[PDB]
């Protein structure tokens, strides 16, 4: 736990501006950007931090699942066609069965996680053979060799706050990427790589303003 | 007087 | 091409092609004319061949200089003369 | 599926890391040895791709297909050509899965194991090199080009046995663990040259056909085709640990434990069994060898 | 084209080194740079002549020219490059430039030394580019004094005995060569006779073919070590400075093979075709005898010398067993050995002079103080093990293929000789790793004091890397040294007459 | 010169010149169970390791660094070979006349002259590097004349 | 140092592109071990003009010779071991092929670009038919 208070250690998102006082910069990925001041009170602050982390991780997974199969279609062996139209793809089972199974299992898991949030340490999975003392928690970073078997979130590979900063920044970027992909498919009728190459060929004209 | 406690979280 | 061998125990078929560097065997020798860049890695400092823990520069000098023994016998003779 | 003309990137997939560490390990020894744990990620990831590029290469074979192979002439000189390339048949995909899975797992186990040690990066380089050599051996079209990888995995196993290179036993076991499979590859090369002279070709598509059906009568070669195959069998024996050549495995276990788990389930079994299993089309015409194999087993 | 290249390429080194004399400037400094610049200029001119003034598609001679020199016994400045010569010429320029670089920290004389280096340079290129038999002999014996001086001035403890044995032995060996010169020079001297190109059509009578063949073969077996004529090598290799020994055991040995290819197989076919099988037998037994006596030695310099001896059996067996590839795989072998043996002697001479212990029993754990030497030494040991990937493999493989598909054999020795040859692969690691294990592995005393123990600096490391990279580049795709279309005419003469 | 003598002759093939692996005075304490974690980053470590040679100093660096990105580009937007082999030619000359015109250091000269009474300084530095051809101090006739103050 | 036993492929001035000194292992006299190596060799000269069709065809006349000598010898060994009836048309086939090979070699020896391909078209058309009459 390292703090990033005002000064050179605090590169303000808006140069020449004093960041909101209740934005200390402890949470990695902070730059003093909350003009709406939603993080005014601490309970809301931590709640929004958890929401941000979850959104970032899910958005990373979603953008990977969009990107990789489409390029492996374009040039790779197997041809995974339009992902936006894969939502209605036909499988062995009906979409509602898939939906209810997803909801059951994810409700189980996310409910256990919800109780962990409301009551830290009271719902954890970390066995204890004798004489080896286990690690604690920092909710949002469960620890133990279930979700950190590489021993990366604790020390050695990088000071923690730096790696969490990497994570939150990449997650914000991935959120932008997902909303961009979706909005493009709303407007255009291709995948992300197709729009990409179309822009590469004609950067000067092949844009949103092409029509 | 020590004891064979568990190994790391990666093995 | 893509000949299709029906072997007597399995389900083969193959496809082959012949390739060889046309004349770039000249261009690779020209690029390996980078030994004319053996001058930046020679003007660099020598590891210890210039170190103070070295005096004598032959191929057996430092190793078989080793005849200060004769000079020491001569110094013994001189000290006896003293 | 047409996902074959891009499959050749399998045995070359981790390579873009190896050369990018050894250089650093030789030119700049005090910088790469300070990015210690980070270097684990670009490897365990890259090899991982290979695995997910192999199941889709194997699932196809499960659904029923036909095996492919690609040949390229890497020598056109006076009087005779030399080929290289690979093939993807059921056995290839089997051993491919079996090598990449245990590889991607032992990499993480090694990251856990060798964390207090000093030769972290060198260890990872050796592991990745052995892995990209074994992945090469299992996918290989003609005999000469499998011999090219046999001795490579032999040298990798050598460098891995005497890893710490300072325990005065690990310095006396690597030598034996090299000379034994050296005798093995000696027998392998003699058998290869014998079959070459007898049939005139090197690749399986022609060797299996010629050697089985068309061959002259007892111009003495019959004794040769009985003998030469015994030499290939001797090589496949020596890479594994059978009766006459087994004195290198017990002491070879002196090396580090992850290597002791990768040279007893990944190469010890593959380079031994796999070759015999692939050359089985030859040995059905030699009942003597069919009995001698069972006897030594 | 008529602007003479080979004349320049032969008279540039010795001339531009003659200016070292009559130049009072310093003790050691300026001479090193003035010599390395000349060496690099010569190498660049060599590669410029090769690239845009050569064809690779015609088996005649290129860039030839001649003059009138003594005119009584017809002996001209006749000079010309050809397919067989080109590889050895390039290898000589390369490895001798790198040897002159490796000779950087020599301050004992440093004026006679670099001049003698340039003289040996010019002599090697003169021989490898010769086109007139007497001029070939002149270039052959011209280098005999410079090498003796380099031996007797720098290198080893017992330099004198080695140097005198070497010089006497080589000078005596060249006597039979001069005998052959006098023999085939007087055979119808009106027909040019001393023009190595116009001798392809000579039809000598019987019982004279054999005598000239043997007069050349004895001299060659003297230069290129053959079993009963090898006793000189361990002394003149275990006592030479590594700078000398690099070019010595990487070029000067291969002259004995280049000459045997050029003047025996090209000029005296029915004197060589009735003598090939015994050459093959001798090479086959040499491959194992050299290794079996290498394992016995105890100072690693002589062990490296014997390892260099052993690989000279593949060249022999490739000269016999008359095929296109058997002769052609020999050239790749002389290149891939001029690399490996030279580098191994450089590494041996660089590890030593840091430890001052020659007997392989007291060498402790040198891996702890100096890692990079250990790495670049194990790598080239692997190369010498005929390990695949590196260029020490494909040469031996093509040699095997040449022996197997030979026409002058019917399956009886074509297999036993292959067997006795393959025993070399079982035998060589037994004596290479036995050195790698005694001298490097194990934990010696706490050799913490960083004095008289420093890893290779930039110069030596760059030399090692710059010689290593060609090995990989050739062993991965060997056809960077199969630019030889003379064998399609070299093995054209022999291929139908009797027997 | 004392050079004490030797002792009960050792195995010809002594397995590894080492202490026999009984008193190997730590297993795993000499190579593996050893490391911690201290300091020093990456880039300030690289650009503190390319400067333990002062490899070039000034102009002699510009002509040595901008050369490879001019002889790798050369194999593109192709230019005739003659141009390419006079480029490398004029390099090997310009780089040479700057090297041989650098000062001299004590380790360069003879062994018998390397070991003076620390009057080597004013005999070589600012004495050799301040003249062209004077040979007033021509003491390369070794009998220990030393011909200096 | 090797002879032929059916002298009808030798055209006027009986010779060809052939490069003697190539080792061809014994396969036994049969119209099954020759119609197979002839196929698996005539398969290569299809794959010849894939990469080395253009781009400095100075190795093409170093590999066509090689992988056509096999055809030239094995086709004779075959045309011997056949019944009287199938011999005239197989021989006619032989004639058109081993003339197109000489034509192709002589055209590629000139280091052209379009003449090489135009001539190779014919030996491909004929040589794709050799892999069927077997
Ligand atoms: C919660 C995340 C989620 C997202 C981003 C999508 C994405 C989409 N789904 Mg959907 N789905 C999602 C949940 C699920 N879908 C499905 C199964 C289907 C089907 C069968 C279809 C969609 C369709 C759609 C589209 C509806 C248009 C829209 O969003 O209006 C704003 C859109 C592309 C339709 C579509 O893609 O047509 C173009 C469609 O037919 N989805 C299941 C059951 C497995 C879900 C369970 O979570
Ligand atoms: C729904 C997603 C989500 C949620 C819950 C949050 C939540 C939060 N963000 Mg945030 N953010 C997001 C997406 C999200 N962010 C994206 C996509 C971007 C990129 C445009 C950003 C860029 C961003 C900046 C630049 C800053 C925040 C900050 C904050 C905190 C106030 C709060 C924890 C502030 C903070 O305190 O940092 C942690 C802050 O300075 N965010
Ligand atoms: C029945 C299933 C179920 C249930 C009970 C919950 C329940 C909850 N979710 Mg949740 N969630 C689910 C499925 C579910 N989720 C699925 C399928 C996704 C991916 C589409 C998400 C993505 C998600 C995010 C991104 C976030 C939640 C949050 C929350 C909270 C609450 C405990 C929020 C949370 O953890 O509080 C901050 C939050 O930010 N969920
Ligand atoms: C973010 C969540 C997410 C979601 C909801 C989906 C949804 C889907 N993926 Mg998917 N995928 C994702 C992320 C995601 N992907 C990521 C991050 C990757 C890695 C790049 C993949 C890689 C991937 C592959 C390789 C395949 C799918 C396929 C599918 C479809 C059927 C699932 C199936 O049969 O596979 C079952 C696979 C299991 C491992 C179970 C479905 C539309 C499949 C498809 O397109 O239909 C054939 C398919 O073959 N996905
Ligand atoms: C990207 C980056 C740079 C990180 C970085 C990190 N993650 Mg993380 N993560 C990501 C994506 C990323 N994650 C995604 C997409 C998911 C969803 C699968 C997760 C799920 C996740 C968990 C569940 C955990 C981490 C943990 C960690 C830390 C180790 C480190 C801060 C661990 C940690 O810090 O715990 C101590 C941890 O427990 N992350
Ligand atoms: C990571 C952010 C990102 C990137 C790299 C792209 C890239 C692209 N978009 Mg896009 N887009 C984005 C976000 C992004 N978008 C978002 C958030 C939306 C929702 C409003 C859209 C909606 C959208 C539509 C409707 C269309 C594109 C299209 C395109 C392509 C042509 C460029 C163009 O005309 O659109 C320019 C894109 C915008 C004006 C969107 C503005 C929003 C982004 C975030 C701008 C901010 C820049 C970013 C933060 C800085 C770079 C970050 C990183 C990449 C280095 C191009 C590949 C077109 C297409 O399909 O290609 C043929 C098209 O028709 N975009
Ligand atoms: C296409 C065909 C290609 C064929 C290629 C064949 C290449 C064969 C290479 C053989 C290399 C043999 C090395 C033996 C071990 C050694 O000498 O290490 C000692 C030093 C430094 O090791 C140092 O050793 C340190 C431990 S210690 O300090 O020495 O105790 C530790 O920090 C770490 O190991 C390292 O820093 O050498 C190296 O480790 C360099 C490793 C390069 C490995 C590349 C493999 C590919
Ligand atoms: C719209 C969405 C914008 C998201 C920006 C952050 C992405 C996620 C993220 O964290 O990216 C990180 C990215 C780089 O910031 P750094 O980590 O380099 O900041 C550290 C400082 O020392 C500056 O380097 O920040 C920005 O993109 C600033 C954008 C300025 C405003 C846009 C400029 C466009 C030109
Ligand atoms: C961008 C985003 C939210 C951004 C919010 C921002 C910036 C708020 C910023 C502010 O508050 C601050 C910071 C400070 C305030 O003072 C100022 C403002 C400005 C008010 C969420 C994206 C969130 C993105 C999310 C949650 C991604 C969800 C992923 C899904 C649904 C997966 C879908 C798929 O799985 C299917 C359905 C089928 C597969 O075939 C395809 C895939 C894609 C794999
Ligand atoms: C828009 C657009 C448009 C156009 O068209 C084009 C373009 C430009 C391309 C586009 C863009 C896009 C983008 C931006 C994207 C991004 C993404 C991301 C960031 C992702 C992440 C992503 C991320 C990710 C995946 C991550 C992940 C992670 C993970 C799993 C981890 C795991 C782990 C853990 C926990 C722990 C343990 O012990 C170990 C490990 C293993 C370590
Ligand atoms: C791969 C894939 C994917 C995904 C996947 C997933 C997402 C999964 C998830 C999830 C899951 C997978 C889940 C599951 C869950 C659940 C669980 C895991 C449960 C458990 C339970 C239990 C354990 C219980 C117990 C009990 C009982 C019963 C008795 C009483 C008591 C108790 C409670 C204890 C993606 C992206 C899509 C796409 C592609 C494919």
């Amino acid at each position: 736990t390292v703090c990033e208070p005002l000064g050179p250690d605090r590169p303000v998102w808006f140069p020449g501006t004093a960041p909101p006082p209740w934005l200390d910069g402890s949470l990695p990925g902070d730059f003093g950007f909350d003009p709406l001041g939603f993080g005014s009170e601490p309970e809301s602050l931590r709640w929004f931090a958890q929401a941000e982390l979850m959104h970032g991780r899910w958005a990373m997974l979603a953008v990977a699942g969009i990107l990789i199969p489409e390029i492996l279609q374009k040039w790779g062996f197997m041809e995974e066609f339009s992902w936006y139209t894969a939502g209605e793809r036909e499988y062995f089972a009906d979409p509602w069965t898939l939906f209810v199974t997803q909801m059951a299992l994810m409700g189980w898991v996310e409910g256990r996680r919800w109780m962990d949030y409301l009551n830290p340490g009271s719902v954890d999975i970390e066995p204890r053979f004798p004489n080896r003392k286990n690690p604690t928690p920092d909710v949002g970073y469960p620890g133990g060799l279930w979700f950190d078997w590489g021993n990366w979130g604790r020390g050695s590979p990088e000071p923690v706050m730096v790696l969490r900063t990497k994570e939150i920044k990449n997650g914000r970027l991935a959120m932008l990427a997902f909303v961009g992909f979706w909005f493009q498919v709303v407007y255009t009728g291709q995948g992300p790589l197709d729009n990409l190459f179309a822009h590469l060929a004609d950067p000067g004209h092949c844009n949103i303003f092409s029509a | 007087f020590a004891y064979p406690h568990e190994t790391g979280n990666t093995m | 091409n893509q000949r299709d061998w029906v072997v007597t125990k399995s389900i083969w078929h193959l496809s082959d092609t012949a390739i060889k560097s046309f004349y770039t065997f000249y261009a690779m020798f020209t690029v390996w004319g980078v030994c004319f860049f053996a001058s930046m890695k020679a003007s660099m400092a020598d590891p210890f061949y210039d170190s103070e823990h070295y005096r004598g520069q032959g191929g057996d000098g430092t190793v078989h200089w080793y005849y200060d023994r004769q000079e020491d016998i001569e110094a013994t003779a001189r000290g006896d003369l003293l | 599926e047409h996902t074959y003309q891009y499959a050749w990137v399998i045995p070359l997939l981790p390579l873009p890391v190896i050369m990018s560490m050894g250089f650093g390990l030789i030119l700049i020894p005090t910088a790469t040895k300070n990015l210690r744990r980070i270097w684990a990620f670009p490897s365990v990831l890259l090899l991982s791709i290979a695995m997910v590029f192999s199941v889709q290469l194997s699932i196809q074979q499960i659904n029923g297909s036909s095996i492919y192979q690609y040949l390229w002439s890497w020598t056109v000189n006076n009087d005779f050509s030399l080929e290289f390339g690979y093939l993807i048949d059921p056995l290839t995909s089997i051993m491919l899965i079996l090598i990449t899975t245990v590889g991607i797992l032992v990499l993480i186990y090694s990251d856990g194991y060798m964390s207090h040690d000093e030769g972290y990066l060198r260890f990872f380089v050796y592991i990745s090199f052995f892995n990209t050599s074994m992945l090469g051996l299992v996918t290989s079209s003609n005999l000469i080009q499998i011999y090219f990888f046999w001795e490579l995995v032999g040298m990798c196993s050598y460098l891995l046995i005497g890893f710490w290179f300072t325990r005065p036993i690990a310095a006396s076991a690597c030598q034996k663990a090299f000379v034994t499979n050296r005798v093995g590859d000696f027998g392998l090369l003699l058998g290869i040259l014998g079959f070459f002279w007898i049939t005139g070709s090197l690749e399986f598509r022609d060797l299996f056909q010629i050697a089985n059906n068309w061959i002259p009568n007892n111009g003495i070669n019959s004794l040769l085709t009985t003998l030469c195959a015994f030499l290939l069998f001797l090589g496949a024996v020596a890479k594994s640990a059978q009766f006459p050549l087994h004195v290198w495995l017990p002491d070879a276990m002196e090396g580090p434990t992850p290597i002791s788990a990768l040279i007893h389930a990944a190469t010890m079994v593959a380079a031994g069994i796999f070759l015999l299993a692939r050359l089985l089309p030859l040995f059905i015409s030699l009942p003597l060898i069919m009995s001698f194999i069972s006897l030594v087993g | 084209s008529y602007f003479p290249w080979l004349t320049i390429l032969v008279v540039l080194p010795i001339f531009a080194g003659s200016l070292i004399f009559f130049l009072p400037h310093k003790g050691n400094k300026i001479v090193r740079w003035y010599t390395i610049s000349i060496c690099l200029l010569e190498f660049l001119l060599m590669t410029y002549a090769f690239c845009y003034h050569f064809q690779l598609e015609d088996p005649l001679i290129q860039l030839k020219e001649d003059y009138k020199w003594i005119d009584v016994f017809d002996f001209h400045w006749r000079l010309g490059i050809d397919g067989l010569s080109l590889g050895s010429i390039l290898l000589t320029g390369f490895i001798t430039t790198l040897a002159t670089l490796a000779a950087w920290p020599i301050t004992r004389n440093s004026r006679l030394f670099y001049f003698l280096m340039l003289a040996m340079y010019s002599g090697q290129i003169g021989l490898f580019s010769s086109r007139d038999l007497l001029l070939f002999f002149i270039m052959w014996e011209l280098e005999l004094i410079p090498v003796y001086l380099l031996l007797s001035m720098w290198g080893g403890k017992r330099r004198l005995y080695s140097a005198t044995k070497f010089i006497l032995y080589t000078a005596g060996g060249s006597i039979f060569f001069l005998i052959g010169v006098l023999g085939m020079g007087l055979y119808g001297s009106n027909e040019p006779g001393l023009d190595l190109e116009r001798l392809i059509n000579q039809s000598y009578p019987a019982t004279l073919e054999i005598l000239l063949y043997f007069g050349f073969l004895i001299a060659y077996a003297v230069k290129l070590p053959i079993i009963p004529l090898h006793t000189w090598l361990p002394d003149t290799h275990g006592e030479a400075h590594y700078s000398t020994c690099m070019l010595l055991a990487g070029i000067l040995l291969k002259m004995g093979a280049y000459g045997l290819i050029r003047i025996n197989m090209e000029l005296l076919p029915h004197a060589h075709y009735l003598f090939s099988p015994w050459l093959v037998i001798i090479g086959a037994i040499q491959i194992i005898y050299a290794a079996s006596t290498s394992l016995g030695q105890r100072n690693f310099k002589k062990r490296i010398a014997y390892s260099s001896v052993s690989h000279m059996g593949f060249i022999i067996i490739g000269i016999g067993s008359i095929t296109n590839i058997g002769l052609n795989g020999a050239i790749l072998q002389i290149l891939s050995h001029g690399f490996i043996g030279a580098t191994l002697f450089f590494l041996a001479g660089t590890a030593s002079d840091r430890m001052r212990l020659v007997y392989l029993e007291e060498l402790g754990g040198i891996s702890i103080p100096m890692p990079k030497i250990f790495t670049m030494f194990s790598s080239f040991s692997m190369a010498s093990l005929a390990l695949p990937g590196m260029s020490g493999f494909v040469a031996e493989l093509v040699v095997f293929f040449g022996l197997i598909t030979s026409p002058k054999f019917l399956l009886m020795p074509k297999a036993l000789i292959t067997f006795v040859m393959a025993i070399g692969m079982i035998l060589t690691p037994i004596y290479l790793l036995s050195m790698l294990r005694q001298m490097f592995y194990g934990y010696k005393l706490f050799n913490v004091p960083n004095a008289n123990f420093v890893d290779s600096g930039p110069r030596e490391l760059f030399i090692l890397i710059c010689i290593f990279l060609p090995v990989i580049g050739i062993g991965i795709y060997p056809d960077f040294v199969l630019s030889l279309s003379v064998d399609r005419v070299e093995a054209l003469l022999s291929n139908y007459y009797p027997k | 010169e004392p050079d004490l003598q030797e002792d009960p002759i050792d195995k010809w093939r002594t397995n590894g010149v080492s202490p026999e692996d009984f008193v190997y005075g730590v297993y795993d304490g000499h190579h593996t169970y050893d490391e911690g974690q201290e300091k020093k980053g990456f880039w300030e470590d690289v650009s503190e390791w390319y400067q333990e040679a002062e490899p070039p100093q000034g102009f002699q660096a510009l002509i040595s660094w901008s050369f490879p990105p001019a002889v790798i580009l050369g194999m593109a937007f192709d230019v005739p070979g003659e141009y390419l082999y006079i480029g490398a030619a004029i390099f090997i000359v310009v780089f040479c006349i700057i090297e041989m015109d650098k000062p001299d250091k004590p380790h360069n000269f003879e062994p018998e002259i390397y070991m003076m009474e620390r009057s080597k300084r004013d005999k070589l530095i600012a004495d050799y590097n301040s003249m062209d051809i004077w040979d007033f101090n021509e003491k390369y006739g070794e009998l220990w004349d030393f011909t200096v103050n | 140092k090797i002879r032929n036993k059916e002298i009808n492929n030798g055209e006027t001035g009986t010779r060809s592109f052939v490069k003697n000194g190539i080792y061809m292992a014994d396969i036994g006299p049969s119209f099954a071990a020759h119609a197979y190596r002839v196929r698996s060799s005539a398969f290569d000269l299809l794959a010849l003009e894939d990469l080395l069709g253009k781009e400095a065809s100075n190795y093409v006349n170093k590999y066509l010779r090689l992988k056509a000598t096999f055809i030239y010898y094995d086709f004779d060994k075959l045309i011997t071991a056949a019944d009287p009836d199938a011999k005239p048309p197989l021989l006619d086939l032989a004639n058109r092929l081993f003339d197109s090979f000489e034509k192709l070699q002589a055209a590629v020896t000139t280091k052209d670009d379009t003449d090489i391909g135009s001539c190779y078209a014919d030996t491909k058309l004929i040589l794709q038919e050799v892999m069927t009459r077997m």
